[PDB]
Order: structure tokens, then C-alpha cells, then sequence
DNA sequence: GCAGATTCTACCAAAAGTGTATTTGGAAACTGCTCCATCAAAAGGCATGTTCAGCTGAATTCAGCTGAACATGCCTTTTGATGGAGCAGTTTCCAAATACACTTTTGGTAGAATCTGCAGGTG
DNA sequence: CACCTGCAGATTCTACCAAAAGTGTATTTGGAAACTGCTCCATCAAAAGGCATGTTCAGCTGAATTCAGCTGAACATGCCTTTTGATGGAGCAGTTTCCAAATACACTTTTGGTAGAATCTGC
């Protein structure tokens, strides 16, 4: 017939069918129904206990009666948590932020369910602005941590793809609005399902969040140079879209306020910044560099580790090139 | 007899990025060595390109793939803009 | 008038390389866009190689770049490792690696 | 009277010329090997004495760079101590002696 | 001209303490007593390499002193390319 | 039930393999695995049938060749059992890694 | 089922190769690392061929292209032509 | 007219090594006696090869030399196996070759 | 198009050195790439020997000092001897 | 027994050899001048040789457990047959590359003069 | 390791210029471009020959333990390399002369490669 497993706050369950729907090769909604679980049992200590009962580690993926069991002690056990919850124990609180494991799946379980089909936006030839944005977890983590995000800010993801780093960033820490542009016009569909989809299995999973928006656009154009002059947080996803590209965009974070920050995976201009007598052309001269620590386990597809590298405007850079100009 | 080096060049371009960084004799030298080694490997990757191809020019074409066949990712990638570029440059000047 | 080199907006010198390429014996032929290229490249690569032998010359808090300078850049930049990885820069010296296991006591 | 405990005073002569860049063979005593090899190839030759830096740069490069496979041999065996038999892997793997 | 004296065992020149300090740049922190033995033994071959092809563009070029640029160039088709003495 | 002890059967593996020429990478499964690296550098390709051939024997001797550098680095370190860390050892010292 | 393929370089594929190398114990990490040991080979070589190809305005790798590139790579085959 | 290669007392195609010398360009000029000189090392080479690799196919109690005899020539041969050292023969296989400590202790 | 290749004079050798031996087909081309191999080496070897000492000729010499440069002790003897032996033949001929 | 090597006839653009005249690289000849071999003298940076014992390599023992051998069963690979994607052979044609005579600009470099980064020693 | 003095090596100018490099007509031609025939490559069907998987235990890896003696650290002694200089002259390298040998066609001849047909043979 179908598996249903109930939301533990009384929010509106989520329903998968039987036969199992297939998102692609290494994505299987029987895979959404395990983690969901394990989830689950990880923030109710009494909806563990309760999953102890009858067969437990002996379920697979396919056959009905398998899932099926383990299904039914689930909806079981969130029935008993809800009678409970009326009682002494309260609801799961929407103040809580998130832990780490917990925000990694539930991003998940969202992604499943707004792209249906995640191997054709895999499919891009290097060296296009056209490439499929999206970032591994772990760096993300590793720019929220490191760059703190305050309630002055303003967080803008140039080339968001699915938008999954912004919604990341604003369940994550808060700031004034959190926002996705993405040039494709596959992606971005998607990044307006994924925004809607993520706030209801937000209130589901009774954790908090902030507020955001996934835009459809192109980050590569004449009004987004404003709305990153007006921005403080840029997080651009760029290596693998060519260097002309790269021009056109150190040219929009040239227009920068003076304390702005970019998080990027390109180095813009070298770690170790020197005065060129030709960088009036050059960005390195309104910016300091250094390049933040690899991370291992984000490699790519030939295998090497994914950096990061925070660039925070300072027009002290400037003044000194212009002093030295002066003299004699 | 005159025996020509990459020194000057070499300086001037140290100019533009290190303006106020010198560079001593034997590192020169060591550039020198430096810029004659890839002309050479490039050149003879050019070569070999072209005589594949039974071709008796080596153009900017052959230039550019014998960099490419040559030079590790991210350089080939910056090599071969700067490159097409003082190519496209040099043709729009006459 | 003006040299190859201007019209290329180039450094290096395309008349040179030109010559060079011609009597190298590389080909019968060798069309003018050839050592326009062949200069820029030469000099985006010396470009590079020289910003980071004068960082590694200021990290040493030296203003004059000398071979170990060009080994440091050379040796701690992937690429340029490689397109050198078989080639020895005099007085440059190695970086300095001490493995693991031969530190002294424990953790 | 004070002693440096064995491998302190090593680590610290490792740090020192993982510094510097000087040739470290006494320069005459490789002159004269240069010559007593280059004699039994042909007699009477000469040599410009940047030829004999030359031959030295690269005779010394290319020791310290057998050490470090060398080394790498060593510590594969479990061992600090390099041996003849690891000089002898890490010429065989490189193709010197194959 | 007058005599000259007579070259042999300059392999000994490269002394233990010489390999020693070879081995620290190396990154060696313990070195067996047989190794200064072996090492010679290479040095000795990869010389005797070098310096044959070495000698040998110097006599194809009809000269008696071995250049700089023969050195280079034997090292280069070695694969050993040197940088900083005119190759 | 007849039974060969361990490493019997390795042994005569060992004679036959060495004896014969044959590819023993089975061509199809090698054929897909050269035309999809490939369409990463250039989609829409074809290959003449000699070429994915070639790409074998090279494939075929590189990797024998390496495991013969794996099997003296696993005996140099005492064992008879070559582990990853033996044929990082070789790439290594054969400068694939270095 | 389905397959990676690089998956299709199976564990007795990569044994005999091993045997024939000598090799007479293997680990069992040995059959991961070897492949990916021999795609990085693959992509290396193909690299260059690919490049000679597209040189040579054309849609079909040839051996040559592979040949070429075998012998830039300092892997010189005899058999296939040059 | 005589060839070349006849005068020289050569198997191998003077005439043919002096065009591939001229465009391969590895010179402006060719002298005469080059591609004599050339022709017959290339024929010397070939003959060597050929010797031991019959040799081989003789062992082999066979009359065809294939690739395996070339390999097996090659390797077994000091010189060749050093000149030919980053050269790979198709199909040629590799030399029998075990490690001791690999052998059961009978 | 013509194709050329060595096939035919390696087999006028082999039947010199084996009389009733023949050759594979796969035999043959590896033969030819191995003939086309050492000519490249011992060519662009005598190149860069001409080129080095400022020559515009590529003459028996530099073939010669190619040689004893590519080919391993005993080899070189052997092949020296059979070039300049061909070179003497051939100067002494109407 | 048969896939692949060998034997034979026929076709011909491609080569290669011969003949003629012009062009030229580089040998011998003479010599300017760098720099190589060599002798001298002084002295301190290091090599040598020894003592002493810390701790490393090498041996021995042993048990957990990983890989080898193998039997059991089917799915991916191999083999043989067939439309076309393009690799090539052919023809056409000009943008662009030699060839060649001047005219102008510039990188070397020989010699003398003053500058300046940092080696080297100190605390 | 920041500060400070003596100095070799480096960046600072003057004048000379042959070798470059560039500007300007004439002549030549390599190979892009278009059309197209002939391979031989991609793909499908089915005859065909491993591979995946779980079981069992032999024997290998590596941990724990021990200790003989190698090899590092420190030291005394003084040899020989290094440094500073000078000098004869071997020989490298510049300059001019000038032919033996190479390039440059033009023409005649032979030859290796290709295509098709059919018989032969090592394995
Ligand atoms: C590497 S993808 C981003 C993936 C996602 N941001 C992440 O970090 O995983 C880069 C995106 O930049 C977008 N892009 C490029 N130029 C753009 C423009 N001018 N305006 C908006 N988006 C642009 C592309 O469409 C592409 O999806």
C-alpha cells in the first residue's frame, strides 16, 4: 500500500509510496525512511526505547513486510510520545537550534524531495558558468563556524544551485535575511521547492530556523553588482566556470563596501598580497587574503581537497599604494 | 660575440609584480635557465605536434595545444588566456 | 614604429623568440602568431614564478630574490613542482620535512 | 657534564641543513674525484671550474634526494636507521639499478 | 711540462662526516656504519655517467676542457636537468 | 576432499601468469572504463579499435610492472603480503607521488 | 544489477595482474587502491591523447593519438604504429 | 644506377634515411655519409634483435619469432634490456621470475 | 596513401641472421617501432649535437657521437664499427 | 583445421638515382686573449680517532584474524553481423609565409664610478 | 633576532654598434574549406566463458618482550682545505680565405606500397 511516518510534533506526516520511487542510483526513498529514523531516535530518548521493541537490525531496503515492521513500531511510538507530550514532557521547542548530524540530514531528506532527478544537473562539461553549484556540508560548516554571522549581516550565495548553503547558514546562525541567486534555470527551480519544502520539515523535525528567500535570477549581471555593494557575507561558489568569468565577478566585489567579506573557492588574488604598480586593475588592491585549512573528506572527483579562502575588504591596501605614489 | 639572455625581460616583469624586490646574479641565471627550458619544451612539443599532423608551419595553434600537452592544469588554463590574448591583441594592431 | 612585442602588449620579445624558434629547426615554417604566443607564455610564466619567489624572498625578510627563494616557490607550489619535477635549481637547498616518526617522545 | 640524548643532536643537524643551501662535500677532495674519474675516461683533459660547481650541484642534489627515499625505505621496514639494502630498494624502484 | 701527479682513491675525499651532513639534508636521523661505503659506490657511478657523456661532447667538439655547457647537457640527457650554469 | 595449502595455488598462478601474454583486464568493462574518462576531457568521442588496445597493454605492463615495485617493498619490510602502503611506497619513490 | 565501472576492473583481473607482477598474498585494500591507481594512469595518458585528437580536428582517438601520448608520458609502446 | 644502400654494402634504405633526416628537420643541412652511417646502425640493431630473438623462438621449439620472443630476447639481454628500459612491448609478457622468500620451504 | 615502414628490410635481415625463421605480423610492427624509435633517439640526438656546437650539418659525426651517447657499452662498439664500415664501402665506389 | 603468413600478377605515384650549375658551410691558418693549472703561504674550519653507553635492530614467541582455497550458481563479456559516423583522398584558392633590400632601433658589453643589501660577528 | 659595520656583488651611466628587428614590394604556396568515397566504429543478438559469494582454517602479520652491541654524542688533536694572489701559457674563440661538399632543379629509371586472387603453413 504506501509507509507513512508521522511527524513527532503533529505537523503533517510525510507519506512515501509503495512501490519505493527511485530519485536516482544512490538516492532511494527506503534510504529517506532509515535516516528519518535514526534521526528521530537521536533527539526523543523515549522514541528510541520504544523502536527497542520487536525485531530491530534485520530490516532491508526492498520487501514490504521488512520496512513495513519497522514503519508500524515507529507510528506506534510517536502516537505514545504525543499522549506523553500533553504531560509533564512538552513539545520539541523551535527555539533549538540544530546539531550538526541532524542539520546534515534533514537537508537531505529536503533534497530528495524537491530534485527528483539529481544525475542531470550533474551532467555539465568544466568551464562554464553553467556548472551546478552546491557545496559539501563540511565547508560550510567550516565558513559558519570561523566567519561569524551577526544580526547587521546580510548573507547572499552568488551561484547557490539548489540554495542548500543559505538554508545551511540561516538554521545554522541568523542574520537579516539569507539569501540563493542561481543563473541556471534548472537549479533554481528546484532552489524555490527546496526553500518552502525545507521550512515544513524544519517545523516537522521541531527545530528553528531563521528567514530566507531562494531567488531565481542570474548572479552574473548588472543589478546583483547593488545587492552585493549592500551585502556584507558573499559566499560564491566559483573554480570550474573559466577565467573570464572570474574577471567579470572580481569586478562586482570590487564594488564592496569597505568591511565586507567573501568566502570563496577561488583565490582572487595571492595569500601573500604585493603592491603590482598595475593593480588598478588588479582586486588584491582593496583586500587581504588568506587561504582557510583544507578539509578531507570533500574531495572532488580527481580526488584533491576543497579549500575556502576568506578575503575581507580594507582600503588600507589602497591608501598605501597611493601614498607611494606621491613620493617623491 | 653577444651572448643573449632573458635578464632584461626577466627584470621588468620582476618590476611589475615586485617593484621594489631585486634579484641576484645566480638567480638570474636560474631564470634564464628557467625561460630556455620551457621554450625548448614547448618549442619541441610543437615540433613533434606538427610533424604528426604533417604539417610544416608551427602556428599559434601548435603553440597552444604543446601548452596545453605541457603545463599542469591551472597554468595551462592562464598560459593559454594570455596567449590567445597577445595573439588577438597582436592581429588587431596593423 | 613600433615592435612586435608593443603591438602584443608584451615584455618578453616576440622578434627574439621568433628568431629563436626558426633557427631551433622546429619546423620549415613558423607563422607570426607563434612567438606572440609562445612570449606571452614564457612571460605569464616567469610572471608567476617570480611573485612567488619575491614572497618567499620577504617571508626570509630579504629584499633580493636568491636561488633557495626560487626552490621555496618552485618546491611549495604544486603545479610548478611538477612542471620542475625534474629539474635541479642550484643553491636552492630542499624544504624542510623532518618525517613523523622521528620526532622525539610521543603524542 | 651535560649529554644531548642520541637523535637530539641529529634532529637538530637535520634542521640546520634543511636550512641552508651550501654544497656540503669538501669542494678540492670532489675536485680530484671529478678529475681521477674523468682521467681514467680520457687523459689530459681540462675543466672550467664551473663545470666541476656544476658536476657538484648535481651530485649532491641527486644524494639528497636518494637519501630521502632512502629514508622513506628505512621507516617502511619499521626502522630510523638507513641501511645499504634500503639505498639498494630505492635505487631498484627508480629504475638506477632495476 | 713536467710531471704530474698521480690521481688515486679520491673516492675517500667523500668523507663520513660529508655523507653524514648529505643524509641530514636528506632528512637521516640514524645512519648504519655500512652505509658510507655504499654511498661512495653511487656516487662514484652516477660520476662515471655523467662525466662519460660529459667528456664526450667535449671531444666531439674538438676541445680539451670540459665546459660548463658539457656538464648541462650530459646532466639534461640524463634527466637531470641543472639550472643555473647556462643550461 | 582434496585441499592445496594456502599460497600453493598462488605460487602456480605466479608460473602461468609469467608464462603467458594474454591481456587479463577482460576488454569490455576496460573499454567502458577508457571511454568515460574520456568523455570528461571531450564528449562525443570514438576510438579506433587499436587505440583502446594500446591503452591496455600500456594499462596492463604499468600496473604489472608497479606490482612487482609493491611486491619488493611488502618483502623489504618482512611480509609477503603487499598492502596499499607498499605501492604508495613505490609511486612514491618512483616519483608518481613525489 | 547495475555497475561503477571502474567497479568492472574486478578483484580477479587485478589478482592475475598481480601474479603475473609476482605477487603472492594480497591485501584486501589492495583491489580499491589499484583502481584507483590505474584511473589516474588513464586519466593521464587519455589526457594527452585527447588533446593530439582535438589538435588534429578530429572526433575519433586514434592509436596514435595514443602512441603520442604514451611516449610524451615516458611510456614508449611498440606495436601500434610510430 | 646503383642504390645507395648496395654501395654502402646495406639491407636497410639509405635513400629512404637521408629523406627521413632531411624532414624530420633536425638540421638546415645532411652530409652524404649520415645517412649511410645511420642506415647501417639501424641494421645492426635490427640484426641483433632478430638474432636473439630467433634464439628464443628456437628454444620455444618454434620457427615464428612473435612478440614474446622480442621480450624475451630483450630482457635477457643486459644492453637491450637498458636501451630499450622505458620501452613496453605488446603482447611480450614478462620474464619468469619469482622471489625466493616467496618459495615454499621444501 | 602510401604507407612506409621498415617491414621489408627487417625481413631481408632476418633470413641474413635466420634463414628459416619468420615473423609475426604484431612481430613485425614492434620491429618497425622499434626501428623507428632508435632512429628519433640517434636523429634528435645528432640535432642537438649540431645544433650545440653551432653546426648547420648533421653529419656522419654527429650520427657517431649519438650513437656512443644513446647505446649501451658493447652495442655502441659494434654499431660505430658497422656504420663507419658502411661509410668506408660506400666512399670507395664508382 | 585455420587464422594469418606467403607467393604472384598488375598498377604507378612516389621515390630515388643520375647529370648540371650554383651556392656555401665550416676547415686550416693565424692569432688575440680569457682562464685554467699550478705554486705559495697562512690558519682555522673540520676530519679523524676514541671513549662510553643509550636505545635500536634483530630475534623469539604467540594468538587473533585476515586472506587463500574452494565449492555453488548466473550475469556480464565475447563473438559474429550490420548501418553510418567521419577518417581520408581530391580540387580549389587565398590568406599568409618566404625571399630580399633598406632603414632604424636596441640589446650587449667594454670600462670606470658610486650605490646598497645583507653576510657575519656581538650581545 | 633585532641592530650595526665592511664589502662583494649589484644596479648606475657613457659611448660604441653589429646584430637585430622592423618597414616596404614581389613571389610563392601551405593548408583551410568544401565535397565525398571507403573504412572501420558503435551497437545489437546471441553463443560463450568467468565472476560473485559464503565457508573454513592455515599461516601470516604484528604485538610484546628481551638484549647484545651498534652508532650517536662529546672530546682532543692537528691535518688539509680554504682563502688570497700571482703567473705562464694551454687553448678557447674571433677573423679571413676558399674549396669540397651540399642545396637546387630537371629528367630517367626502379621501386615499395596497395588491391585482389588464391594457395600455403606454423602452431
Ligand atoms: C558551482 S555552481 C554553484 C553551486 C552552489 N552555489 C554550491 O556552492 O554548491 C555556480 C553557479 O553560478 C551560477 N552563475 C554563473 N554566473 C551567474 C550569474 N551571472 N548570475 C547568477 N548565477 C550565475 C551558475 O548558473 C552556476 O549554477
Amino acid at each position: 500500500l504506501e509507509l507513512r511516518l508521522k511527524s513527532p510534533v503533529g505537523a503533517e506526516p510525510a507519506v512515501y509510496p509503495w512501490p519505493l520511487p527511485v530519485y536516482d542510483k544512490h538516492h532511494d526513498a527506503a534510504h529517506e525512511i532509515i535516516e528519518t529514523i535514526r534521526w528521530v531516535c537521536e533527539e526523543i530518548p523515549d522514541l528510541k526505547l520504544a523502536m527497542e521493541n520487536y525485531v530491530l537490525i534485520d530490516y532491508d531496503t526492498k520487501s514490504f513486510e521488512s520496512m513495513q515492521r519497522l514503519c508500524d513500531k515507529y507510528n506506534r511510538a510517536i502516537d505514545s510520545i504525543h499522549q506523553l507530550w500533553k504531560g509533564t514532557t512538552q513539545p520539541m521547542k523551535l527555539n533549538t537550534r540544530p546539531s550538526t548530524g541532524l542539520l546534515r540530514h534533514i537537508l537531505q531528506q529536503v533534497y530528495n524531495h524537491s530534485v527528483t532527478d539529481p544525475e542531470k544537473l550533474n551532467n555539465y562539461e568544466p568551464f562554464s558558468p553553467e556548472v551546478y553549484g552546491e557545496t559539501s556540508f563540511d565547508l560550510v560548516a567550516q565558513m559558519i563556524d570561523e566567519i561569524k554571522m551577526t544580526d547587521d549581516d546580510l548573507f547572499v550565495d552568488l551561484g547557490s544551485g539548489v540554495g542548500q548553503v543559505v538554508l545551511q547558514v540561516a538554521a545554522a546562525t541568523n542574520c537579516k535575511h539569507h539569501y540563493g541567486v542561481e543563473k541556471a534555470d534548472i537549479p533554481a527551480k528546484y532552489a524555490e521547492t527546496m526553500d518552502r519544502e525545507f521550512r515544513k520539515w524544519m517545523k516537522w523535525y521541531g527545530k528553528k530556523h531563521a528567514e530566507y528567500t531562494l531567488e531565481r535570477g542570474d548572479f552574473l549581471s548588472e543589478e546583483w553588482r547593488e545587492r552585493i555593494a549592500n551585502t556584507s557575507v558573499i559566499f560564491v561558489n566559483n573554480f570550474a566556470f573559466g577565467p573570464e568569468v572570474d574577471h567579470q565577478l572580481k569586478e562586482r566585489f570590487a564594488n564592496m563596501k569597505e568591511g565586507g567579506r567573501i568566502v570563496s573557492s577561488k583565490p582572487f588574488a595571492p595569500l601573500n598580497f604585493r603592491i603590482n604598480s598595475r593593480n588598478l586593475s588588479d582586486i588584491g588592491t582593496i583586500m587581504r587574503v588568506v587561504e582557510l585549512s583544507p578539509l578531507k573528506g570533500s574531495v572532488s572527483w580527481t580526488g584533491k581537497p576543497v579549500s575556502y579562502y576568506l578575503h575581507t575588504i580594507d582600503r588600507t591596501i589602497l591608501e598605501n599604494y597611493f601614498s607611494s605614489l606621491k613620493n617623491p | 660575440t653577444r651572448k643573449e639572455s632573458y635578464a632584461i625581460y626577466v627584470y621588468k616583469v620582476l618590476k611589475q609584480v615586485h617593484p621594489d624586490t631585486g634579484i641576484s646574479s645566480k638567480a638570474m641565471s636560474i631564470m634564464n635557465s628557467f625561460v630556455n627550458d620551457v621554450f625548448e619544451r614547448i618549442a619541441g612539443e610543437a615540433s613533434r605536434l606538427a610533424h604528426y599532423n604533417k604539417r610544416s608551419t608551427i602556428t599559434s595553434r601548435e603553440i597552444q595545444t604543446a601548452v596545453r600537452l605541457l603545463l599542469p592544469g591551472e597554468l595551462a588554463k592562464h598560459a593559454v588566456s594570455e596567449g590567445t590574448k597577445a595573439v588577438t591583441k597582436y592581429t588587431s594592431a596593423k | 614604429a613600433k615592435t612586435r612585442s608593443s603591438r602584443a602588449g608584451l615584455q618578453f620579445p616576440v622578434g627574439r623568440v621568433h628568431r629563436l624558434l626558426r633557427k631551433g629547426n622546429y619546423a620549415e615554417r613558423v607563422g607570426a602568431g607563434a612567438p606572440v604566443y609562445l612570449a606571452a607564455v614564457l612571460e605569464y610564466l616567469t610572471a608567476e614564478i617570480l611573485e612567488l619567489a619575491g614572497n618567499a624572498a620577504r617571508d626570509n625578510k630579504k629584499t633580493r630574490i636568491i636561488p633557495r627563494h626560487l626552490q621555496l616557490a618552485v618546491r611549495n607550489d604544486e603545479e610548478l613542482n611538477k612542471l620542475l619535477g625534474r629539474v635541479t635549481i642550484a643553491q636552492g637547498g630542499v624544504l624542510p620535512n623532518i618525517q613523523s616518526v622521528l620526532l622525539p617522545k610521543k603524542t | 657534564p651535560h649529554r644531548y640524548r642520541p637523535g637530539t643532536v641529529a634532529l637538530r643537524e637535520i634542521r640546520r641543513y634543511q636550512k641552508s643551501t651550501e654544497l656540503l662535500i669538501r669542494k678540492l677532495p670532489f675536485q680530484r674525484l671529478v678529475r681521477e674519474i674523468a682521467q681514467d675516461f680520457k687523459t689530459d683533459l681540462r675543466f672550467q671550474s664551473s663545470a666541476v660547481m656544476a658536476l657538484q650541484e648535481a651530485s649532491e642534489a641527486y644524494l639528497v634526494g636518494l637519501f630521502e627515499d632512502t629514508n622513506l625505505c628505512a621507516i617502511h621496514a619499521k626502522r630510523v636507521t638507513i641501511m645499504p639494502k634500503d639505498i639498494q630498494l630505492a635505487r631498484r624502484i627508480r629504475g638506477e639499478r632495476a | 711540462k713536467r710531471h704530474r701527479k698521480v690521481l688515486r682513491d679520491n673516492i675517500q675525499g667523500i668523507t663520513k662526516p660529508a655523507i653524514r651532513r648529505l643524509a641530514r639534508r636528506g632528512g637521516v636521523k640514524r645512519i648504519s656504519g655500512l652505509i658510507y661505503e655504499e654511498t661512495r659506490g653511487v656516487l662514484k657511478v652516477f660520476l662515471e655517467n655523467v662525466i662519460r657523456d660529459a667528456v664526450t661532447y667535449t671531444e666531439h667538439a674538438k676541445r680539451k676542457t670540459v665546459t660548463a655547457m658539457d656538464v648541462v647537457y650530459a646532466l639534461k640527457r640524463q634527466g637531470r636537468t641543472l639550472y643555473g650554469f647556462g643550461g
